[PDB]
């Protein structure tokens, strides 16, 4: 049968649904866009930018090699870019 | 059924089949011991894992002296 | 007589909201130059 | 009629998405595992653990993105956010491979949650719990490949990474190093998976071409009512057909449907066992008799010896880049190579 | 001896095919 | 070929033991009816 | 080659030259064959789960079905009622014909693509 | 002392015989190569 | 830093615009629920 | 009739024959123990615990007897190499014999309980029906388990009244059975501290006694009794299997990673000792020490005990085996005879070179010689035409210090390459391959075989847990669902709460 | 209730996916991941 | 004695207690409000 | 001792086959 919730087919064809969501859906899309365009996503997650995978004259991977010093190792690599 | 001497001695130990304490009984107290045991297995696990590091606890073969 | 906010409501927006956020982030990514 | 029974009432209400007590474990863990995978593949690198790009943000596409495993130097660290490695730093956590264990562990408890859900719903609805039992095979596969296999090796690094191409590399690794195609436990898994897919297709086809004419239209789907007592296709005619085409046929509908449970579930369980062996490098790598002859007799060649040459190529050519923590330097002159190529 | 063993098993499987087809329990209706 | 000498008895018992088991069960089923 | 290791040789050579793992038609084949095994197990477990009690604990439930009986041997609404709640209602078949056609189509189409 | 009431007849039909014999013979066919090694 | 409000602002205004448009009908739901 | 997979259900309501079956199982397991030990005694070579220890010889139960203090034979030898000892009755042979006598006695008791199944003890005095008060039985048995566990720790392991257990130094050089005192501090949870094993059994033993007393006197709550079907013996099988596979996963991990209870002199090294160069560091540490105090290279390396060198060799790495490579490790690389010495390689310019060691992942590995900085200076080339680094071009020589080839140098390129192919395995040994007709291919140790079997059984018992658990909670529908289940109960909306008919709308 | 015809909603959601997916494929040839 | 990792242990132990306790507080509240009719 | 390797299989089958014969006949006698 049915469990009482409002049917989706009724909702997505309703004017009130689209009044609210024609704002929320582009807003979320724009928010996501800005997360990348500002560069905040790089900083939050630690992802290298195209210019910061290697130092200029370098071809060694900054590979983490120690378990408990690993946090400091990554920071040592990043400083070899500034 | 056959009665035996040892049977008659053990008799009261197999005599309360079905007897229950009412309601929830000791269930809250059991829950407390389960919580303590989980925390305690967590510590034991994370010591072995080297995620919990403790003073004077060297998780290595070199703890045989 | 329909409720608006339900468990169903929460399940949907729990997936739908970050999905569109992620789609916007991924669309922006197509314009990044090396 | 205390709080526990009131809560039980609410968890078990018939709603669009059933919750249940199992929901408390299933829904956070499933959501987090799913969320971690989508987060990592969109934004998170594998540069520091693998020297690989692995996110949309870095230029990867759907086939090459992965949540990759942590660096071999993490051993089997749980890599808790608040643990000694990342020390509560979210950014370092991501760069050190913490999302991998996050997804693996939360995934494991979600699988428990889901199987408990199959138990819970089956008890409330009143059916036998065979669907939960069948799901034991996915669980065995997940734990043996994602948890038991790397636990036997040096670190999580050698577990599969959560990605399409990364799983492809996992396949090729098992060929070159474990000679996994030669493992009779995998072969039983193959026979179970291909056996299931065959059973699946042959059972659906048979029913659809032994249907009774119960309506008048060229669409035979409308002529079925889910409350009818009558079977909707002729088992008798189906049995004659297959008896005369193939020699033998099903005659018992219960056995048939049990067999469909049995075949792929068993197959998966078998491959899990072989993977447990591979955790220890307990490979079915060689046949000793073949090697003794081949060493002494340079004209003796089989498809067995031909495939090991291929394995030796795979190992030497992918090892330096696939295990970067080992600093393998293979000069050109040591690389195994046939003529010209 | 291993060749004999492999062919022996295979031949047993073919004989079993013969019996499973021609000497099956016949399916009877209702 | 220099095969493991116990592979023969391994294989023979591997076939014989469970097959005999099934045959025992089948025949005593038939003499019931 | 018509042999077990010969088959594996074919596969390894094929991957080196065609990168078949990265080909969409192989990926659909794996989906046809993984999904086939999945839906085999699902369908077998749902029908087995909803067998109507016809036998005692001391006998195989298989003897609850007699070859050529007219009545179905399981409760498809109970199966639908379980599976519709395991996921949600409209992600479940209650039409046996649509279901079995689905069972036929998925691995057949997937294996067409991999061929 | 009475005979044991818990005893039961055991059965294996002909089809299960054929299934089991097939299982054992193919399993032997698969593992024998590995036993000989 | 500054980029965080920039990212959060469309979400916040999306949440506000939904709150204002739905608030009357959400009131009846909480009420009918004694 | 019953299907073949259900013949043993005739015991579910027959406690006497259930006991008969359990006795027969126990008779069989004990008989196996006695048979396995006799076979191992008849095949064990006790003459060299240094280069032919028990774990190279495919010994499986011998190390478990040795672990708890049985170390000698009535034949006069001990596994520690001591000779002329008198073990008393508790020799390997006496332990084997006791298990066989125990087996015979369990067998006879099983016959008795099978015939006299209808004991009044098994009947419920109120209903005249067979019934087992499983809650109280749990408490009795748990109390017993705690007595035994405590005594095991308080008397056997401490040496208070018993032998102690096997302990060793960190490099497995000087192990033996010693009494062990409890470690009550936090290092008692260190898996590598033997005192923790003692403290565990004492403290857990006391908790077991207290919990046992609780479960004998305190009845289960009605809620729990109903939830877990505590009147159904199959619920116990369900939870027992769960605990059993839990224990099986733990023993597999500690065998594989190593702990105070899996010492390397009884089971062999672990793979991680190869991965981390654990013995190679210690060896280097001693050679540096000998050198700093002025010993010559020959003297520093000759002081290296062969036993330590034998650990620094991949043939003893448990992760170098194969599933169907059967038998003792000796059947593969051979019976080790002597350490040949430490190979030092040098190029024509006198630089010392280092063979890159084989990682456990690789069935085969190329021969690559590096300098102390990691720069490649020599190899054995595959394609010869553009070879830059051949032994012939680079003038590589091999010199041996300590061992059987001590003070010998080799310069002919085929000989030098031959040792370089062995140097990828770690230290170089002389093997007897004739005696066992060894085929030359690495096999795993008892540590590997034990870990494999128990990891596999654990996973399989998880399915037993799921199956018997499902059977307990769904007993009412085992034979099929209700033929009068009406569609309103399984269709949506009819009931507020799923399955609860009292919540109709 | 049904003020917006459902086929309209399906058509407009339709190209919405076509645009986003097509954007992702253009991006395979431009910028990051294009090999250029 | 009280090491960084032991502090992180309590950090994680407390955080999980918050999550479970908060979750259950919320679930018990909703279950009290929206009861079934019998 | 340098014994015949086929000795083991000959002895094993020598016991196994006729014994199985008799067991089969005895069990089906009992169930009728
Ligand atoms: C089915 C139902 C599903 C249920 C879902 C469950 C979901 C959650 C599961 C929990 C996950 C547990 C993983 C624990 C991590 C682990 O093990 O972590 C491993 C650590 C041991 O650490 C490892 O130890 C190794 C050996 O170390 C030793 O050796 C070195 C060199 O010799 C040095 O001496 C070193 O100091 C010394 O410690 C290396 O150091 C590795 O780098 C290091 O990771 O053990 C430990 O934490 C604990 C080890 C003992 C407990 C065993 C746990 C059982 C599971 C293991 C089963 C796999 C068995 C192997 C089979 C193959
Ligand atoms: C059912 C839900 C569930 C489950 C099973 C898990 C399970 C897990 N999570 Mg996840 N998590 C969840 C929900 C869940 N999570 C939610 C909702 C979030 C979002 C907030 C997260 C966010 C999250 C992160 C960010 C991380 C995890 C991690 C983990 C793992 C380690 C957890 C741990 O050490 O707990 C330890 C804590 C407990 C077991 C709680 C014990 C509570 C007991 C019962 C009471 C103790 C008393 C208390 C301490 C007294 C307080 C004292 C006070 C008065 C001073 C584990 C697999 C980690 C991981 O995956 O690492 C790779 C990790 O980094 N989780
Ligand atoms: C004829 C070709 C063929 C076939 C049919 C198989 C069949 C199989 N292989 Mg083999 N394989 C082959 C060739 C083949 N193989 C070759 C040539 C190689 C090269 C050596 C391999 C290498 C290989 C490896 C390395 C492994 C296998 C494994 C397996 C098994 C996978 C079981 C499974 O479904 O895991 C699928 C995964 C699961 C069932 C785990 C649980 C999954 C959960 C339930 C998913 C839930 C998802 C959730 C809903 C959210 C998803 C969202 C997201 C999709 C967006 C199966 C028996 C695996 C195995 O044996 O493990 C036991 C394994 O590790 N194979
Ligand atoms: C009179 C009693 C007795 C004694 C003194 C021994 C002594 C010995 N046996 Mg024998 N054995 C016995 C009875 C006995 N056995 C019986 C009755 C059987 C048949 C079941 C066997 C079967 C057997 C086998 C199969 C083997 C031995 C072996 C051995 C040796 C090693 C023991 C060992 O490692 O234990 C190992 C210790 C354990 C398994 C303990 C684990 C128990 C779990 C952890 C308890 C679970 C917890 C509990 C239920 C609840 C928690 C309580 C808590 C609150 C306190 C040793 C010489 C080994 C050997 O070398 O044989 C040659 C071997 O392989 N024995
Ligand atoms: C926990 C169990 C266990 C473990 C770990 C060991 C370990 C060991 N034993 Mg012992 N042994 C055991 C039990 C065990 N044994 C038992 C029960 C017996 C009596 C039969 C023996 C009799 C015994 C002898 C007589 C000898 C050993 C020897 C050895 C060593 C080599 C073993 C080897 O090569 O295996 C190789 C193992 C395999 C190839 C097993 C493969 C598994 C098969 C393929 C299972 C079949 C699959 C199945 C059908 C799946 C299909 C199901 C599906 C269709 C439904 C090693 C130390 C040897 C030694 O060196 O002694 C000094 C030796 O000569 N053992
Ligand atoms: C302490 C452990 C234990 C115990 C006491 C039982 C007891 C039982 N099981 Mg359970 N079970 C267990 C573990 C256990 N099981 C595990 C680990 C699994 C997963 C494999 C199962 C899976 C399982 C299924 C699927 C079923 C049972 C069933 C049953 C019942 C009938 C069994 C029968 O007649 O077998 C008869 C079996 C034979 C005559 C021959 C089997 C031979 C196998 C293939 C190999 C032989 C093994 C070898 C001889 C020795 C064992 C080695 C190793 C385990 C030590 C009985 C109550 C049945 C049931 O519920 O009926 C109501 C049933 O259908 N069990
Ligand atoms: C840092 C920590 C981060 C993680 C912490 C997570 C905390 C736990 C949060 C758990 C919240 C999930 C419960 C969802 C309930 C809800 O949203 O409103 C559901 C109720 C709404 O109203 C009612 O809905 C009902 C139907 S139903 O129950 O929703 O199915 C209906 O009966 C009624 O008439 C109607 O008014
Ligand atoms: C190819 C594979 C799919 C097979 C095809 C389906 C066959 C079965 C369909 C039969 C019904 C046919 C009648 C048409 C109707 C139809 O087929 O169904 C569409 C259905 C429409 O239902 P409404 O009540 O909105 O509409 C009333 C209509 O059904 C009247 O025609 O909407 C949904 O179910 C989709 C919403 C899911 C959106 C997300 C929900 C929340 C996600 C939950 C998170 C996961 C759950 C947790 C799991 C752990
Ligand atoms: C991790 C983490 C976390 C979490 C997070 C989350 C939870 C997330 C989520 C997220 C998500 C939730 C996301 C989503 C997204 C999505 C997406 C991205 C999608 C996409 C899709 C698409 C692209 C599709 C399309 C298509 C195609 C292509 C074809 C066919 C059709 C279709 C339509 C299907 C936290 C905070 C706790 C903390 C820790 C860390
Ligand atoms: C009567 C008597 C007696 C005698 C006794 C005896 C003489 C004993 C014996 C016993 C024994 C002598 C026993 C043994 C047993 C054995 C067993 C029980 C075994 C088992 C096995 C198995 C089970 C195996 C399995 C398997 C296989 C085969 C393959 C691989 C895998 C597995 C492991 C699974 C006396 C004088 C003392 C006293 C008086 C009385
Ligand atoms: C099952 C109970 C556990 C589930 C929740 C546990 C995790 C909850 C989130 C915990 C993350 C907050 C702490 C992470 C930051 C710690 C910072 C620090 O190291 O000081
Ligand atoms: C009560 C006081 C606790 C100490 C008792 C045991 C003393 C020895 C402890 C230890 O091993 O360091
Ligand atoms: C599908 C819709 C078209 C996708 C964009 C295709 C154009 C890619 C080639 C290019 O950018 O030059
Ligand atoms: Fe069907």
């Amino acid at each position: 049968g049915t469990t009482g919730e409002r049917p989706f087919s009724d909702i997505i064809t309703s004017v009130r649904y689209w009044v609210i969501h024609s704002i929320t859906i582009p807003a979320l899309f724009i928010a996501g866009w800005l997360f990348v365009s500002t560069g905040l996503a790089y900083d939050v997650f630690g992802t290298p930018r195209p210019d910061s995978y290697y130092a200029q004259e370098q071809r060694s991977i900054p590979l983490v090699t120690d378990r408990f010093e690993a946090k400091q190792q990554v920071e040592t690599f990043l400083e070899q870019l500034k | 059924a056959r009665r035996t001497w040892l049977g008659d001695i053990l008799r009261p130990l197999n005599s309360e089949y079905g007897k229950v304490a009412p309601g929830w009984g000791t269930t809250p107290l059991m829950a407390v011991f389960m919580g303590l045991f989980l925390v305690f297995l967590l510590i034991i696990l994370e010591i072995y894992n080297s995620t919990l590091i403790l003073d004077g606890v060297n998780v290595s073969w070199k703890a045989l002296g | 007589s329909y409720p608006i906010f339900t468990v169903r409501w929460v399940a949907v927006h729990t997936l739908a909201v970050p999905t569109i956020f992620f789609l916007g982030a991924i669309a922006a990514m197509q314009f990044i130059q090396r | 009629r205390g709080w526990f029974d009131i809560l039980d009432d609410w968890l078990k209400r018939d709603r669009f998405v059933f919750v249940g007590w199992s929901g408390i474990l299933l829904f956070p863990c499933a959501y987090l595992a799913l969320g971690g995978w989508l987060t990592g593949t969109t934004f998170v690198t594998s540069w520091y653990t693998h020297g690989l790009a692995s996110s949309y943000l870095e230029g990867c596409n759907f086939l090459t993105v992965a949540v990759s495993t942590p660096a071999n130097s993490m051993g089997h660290s749980l890599l808790l956010l608040w643990g000694p490695e990342a020390q509560g730093d979210f950014t370092r956590w991501c760069q050190l491979g913490g999302l991998w264990t996050f997804i693996a562990l939360h995934g494991a408890f979600g699988l428990i949650g889901f199987m408990l859900r199959q138990f819970e719903i089956a008890r409330l609805v009143g059916v036998r719990p065979y669907n939960a039992i069948a799901f034991s095979a996915p669980i065995a596969v997940f734990v043996s490949v994602f948890l038991i296999y790397p636990l036997g090796q040096s670190s999580w690094f050698f577990a599969p990474s959560f990605g399409v191409a990364a799983i492809f590399r996992f396949l090729l690794f098992f060929q070159g190093f474990h000679n996994w195609t030669l493992n009779p436990f995998h072969m039983m898994g193959v026979a179970g998976v291909l056996g299931g897919a065959l059973l699946c297709a042959i059972h659906g086809a048979t029913v659809e071409n032994t249907l009774f004419q119960d309506g008048e239209g060229a669409s035979t789907f409308r002529a079925f009512n889910p409350t009818q007592a009558e079977e909707t296709y002729s088992m008798v005619t189906a049995n004659r057909f297959w008896s005369q085409i193939f020699g033998i046929a099903f005659s018992n509908k219960r056995w048939l449907h049990f067999f469909m449970l049995f075949v792929p579930v068993t197959g998966l369980w078998m491959s899990a066992i072989g993977v447990v062996g591979l955790a220890l490098n307990l490979r079915s790598y060689d046949f000793i008799s073949q090697e003794i002859r081949a060493a002494e007799d340079p004209e003796f060649e089989t498809f067995y010896t031909k495939n090991l040459l291929l394995n030796e190529g795979i190992r030497a050519w992918m090892a330096p880049q696939d295990q970067p923590h080992e600093n393998f330097v293979f000069p050109e002159e040591v690389l195994p190579r046939g003529n010209a190529l | 001896m291993e060749t004999i063993t492999y062919v022996f098993i295979f031949a047993c499987i073919i004989a079993l095919f013969f019996f499973a087809i021609f000497f099956r329990e016949p399916p009877r209706i209702t | 070929m220099e095969v493991n000498q116990l592979g023969l008895i391994a294989t023979a018992l591997f076939v014989l033991v469970p097959s005999v088991f099934l045959i025992i069960l089948y025949v005593q089923t038939e003499s019931q009816q | 080659p018509l042999g077990i290791s010969g088959t594996f040789n074919f596969m390894i050579v094929f991957q080196a030259e065609h990168n078949i793992l990265m080909h969409p038609f192989h990926q659909l084949g794996v989906a046809g064959v993984f999904g086939g095994a999945l839906f085999c197990a699902m369908h077998g477990s749902l029908v087995t789960s909803s067998l109507i009690r016809e036998t005692t604990e001391t006998e195989s439930a298989n003897y609850g079905y007699k070859f050529g009986q007219e009545e179905e041997t399981y409760n498809i609404v109970a199966a639908h009622g379980y599976f519709g709640r395991l996921i949600f209602q409209y992600a479940s078949f209650n039409n046996s014909r649509s279901l079995h056609f689905f069972l036929a189509a998925w691995p057949v189409v997937g294996v067409w693509f991999t061929a | 002392m009475e005979p044991n009431p818990n005893r039961q007849p055991v059965e294996l039909n002909r089809t299960s015989l054929y299934l089991g014999l097939l299982l054992i013979l193919v399993l032997a066919l698969l593992f024998s190569s590995y036993f000989f090694n | 830093d500054w980029r965080v409000l920039v990212v959060l602002l469309p979400v916040l205004l999306a949440a506000g615009w939904a709150v204002r448009n739905i608030l009357p009908y959400a009131v009846k739901q909480v009420q009918k629920l004694l | 009739g019953l299907p073949w997979y259900r013949v043993h259900t005739v015991l579910i309501n027959d406690p006497g024959r259930l006991i008969a079956a359990h006795l027969m199982h126990t008779a069989l397991v004990a008989g196996w123990a006695g048979s396995m030990a006799l076979y191992e005694l008849a095949t064990f070579d006790p003459s060299d615990p240094v280069l032919n220890p028990m774990w190279r010889q495919g010994m499986f139960v011998l190390p478990f007897m040795a672990r708890l203090g049985v170390t000698g034979s009535w034949s006069g030898w001990s596994i520690t190499g001591e000779t002329g000892i008198d073990p008393g009755f508790w020799s390997f042979e006496g332990v084997a014999l006791a298990h066989i006598v125990l087996s015979g006695l369990l067998f006879l008791a099983a016959c008795w309980h099978w015939v006299y199944w209808d004991l009044e003890l098994f009947r419920d005095p109120r209903t005249g029906e067979p019934a087992l008060d499983l809650p109280k039985m749990f408490g009795i048995h748990l109390f017993l388990a705690g007595l035994l566990c405590f005594g095991f720790g308080a008397f056997h392991l401490t040496g208070l009244f018993g032998p102690g257990m096997w302990v060793s130094d960190p490099y497995g050089l000087t192990g033996s059975v010693q009494p062990v005192a409890p470690e009550w501090g936090p290092d008692g949870f260190n898996p590598y501290n033997p005192g923790g094993v003692v403290a565990h059994h004492i403290a857990a033993g006391i908790v077991g006694i207290i919990a046992g007393l609780f479960h004998i006197l305190v009845r289960p709550p009605q809620r729990l009794y109903k939830a877990l079907r505590m009147g159904n013996i199959e619920t116990v099988l369900s939870s027992s299997i769960a605990a059993v596979f839990f224990a099986a996963f733990v023993v597999a991990g500690t065998m594989w990673y190593g702990s105070a209870t899996t010492p390397i002199e009884l089971f062999g090294p672990t793979r991680y000792q190869w991965d981390s160069s654990y013995f190679q560091q210690e060896i280097n540490r001693r050679v540096q020490a000998s050198l700093a105090s002025g010993a010559t290279l020959e003297e520093a390396w000759s002081a290296i005990p062969e036993k330590l060198a034998f650990y620094d060799y991949i043939g003893n790495n448990p992760a170098k085996g194969g599933l169907f490579r059967t038998g003792p490790m000796n059947k593969g690389d051979g019976i080790a005879q002597a350490w040949k010495g430490h190979a030092v390689f040098r190029n024509k310019e006198g630089e010392e070179l280092f063979v890159r060691r084989m990682p456990a992942f690789f069935e085969s590995f190329p021969v690559i010689l590096t300098d102390k900085n990691g720069v490649v200076k020599a190899d054995i080339p595959f394609r010869r035409a553009e070879s830059k680094y051949s032994f012939e071009q680079q003038g590589v020589t091999v010199s041996f210090y300590g061992g059987e080839l001590n003070g010998q140098t080799f310069t002919d390129p085929p000989t030098v390459k031959s040792y370089a192919r062995k140097a990828i395995f770690g230290e170089i040994f002389e093997f007897d391959t004739e005696t066992l007709n060894s085929d030359g291919i690495f096999r795993t140790s008892p540590r590997g075989w034990f870990t494999f079997a128990h990891a596999v059984f654990a996973l399989l018992f998880f399915f037993g847990h799921i199956w018997h658990g499902a059977r307990t909670l769904f007993r009412d529908v085992f034979s099929g669902i209700d033929p009068e289940l009406s569609p309103e109960q399984v269709e949506w909306g009819f009931y507020q709460k799923v399955g609860d008919v009292t919540t109709r709308r | 209730g049904g003020r917006i015809p459902l086929w309209i909603v399906a058509t407009v959601a339709g190209m919405g996916v076509i645009v986003i997916v097509g954007l992702f494929f253009y991006g395979a040839y431009a910028g990051l991941g294009s090999s250029l | 004695t009280i090491t960084p990792s032991l502090k992180g242990f309590f950090i994680g132990l407390l955080s999980g207690a918050v999550v479970l306790g908060l979750t259950f507080a919320v679930l018990i509240a909703i279950s009290q409000i929206d009861k079934v009719q019998r």
